[PDB]
């Protein structure tokens, strides 16, 4: 396991 | 052992902390486990 969730889609990328 | 290739929509991206994590760009999501095939 890590901290937390990964770092969120690069949804500025759409 | 080695690292079978990732799939098709997916890139593997390290973050500000040094981890890998692994976008799927066909979802538009993100998580830690690699994916297969």
């Amino acid at each position: 396991e890590h901290r937390g969730p990964p770092p969120e889609y690069p949804f500025k990328g759409m | 052992p080695h690292m079978p290739p990732l799939p098709p929509g997916w890139e593997e991206k390290v973050d500000n902390l040094g981890r890998t994590y692994y976008v799927n760009h066909n979802n538009r999501t993100t998580q830690w486990h690699r994916p297969s095939l």
